[PDB]
């Protein structure tokens, strides 16, 4: 589908509210496999199970290993911009 | 996709 840019608002006591799978070492993108009900990703409205996360706050995640992506994603705070695509 | 990739809750 089309590449989309999606804004998420996270409070400091929260995680993102997603499960991710994938990673470069597995030959697949960082993929959203779950969205937790009521947590920030659900609340933002624009993220869906099956979305690939291409970038977060301008950091490319297309070529990142799984644990690299975890570190990068978990570092982001507050108003967080995602670039995503549903294939 | 790849079922062999791990999953992290974040």
């Amino acid at each position: 589908g089309p590449i989309r840019k999606v804004l998420l608002l996270k409070e400091d006591h929260e995680g993102l509210g997603i499960s991710i799978t994938g990673g470069k070492e597995h030959g697949v993108p960082i993929l959203i496999s779950e969205i937790h009900p009521g947590q920030p990703a659900d609340r933002c409205g624009g993220l869906h199970v099956g979305d690939a996360i291409l970038a977060v706050n301008g950091v490319n995640l297309r070529d990142t290993k799984h644990k690299e992506a975890v570190t990068i994603l978990s570092q982001q705070r507050g108003e967080i911009e995602f670039e995503v695509v549903y294939v | 996709a790849n079922s062999r990739a791990p999953t992290s809750i974040i």
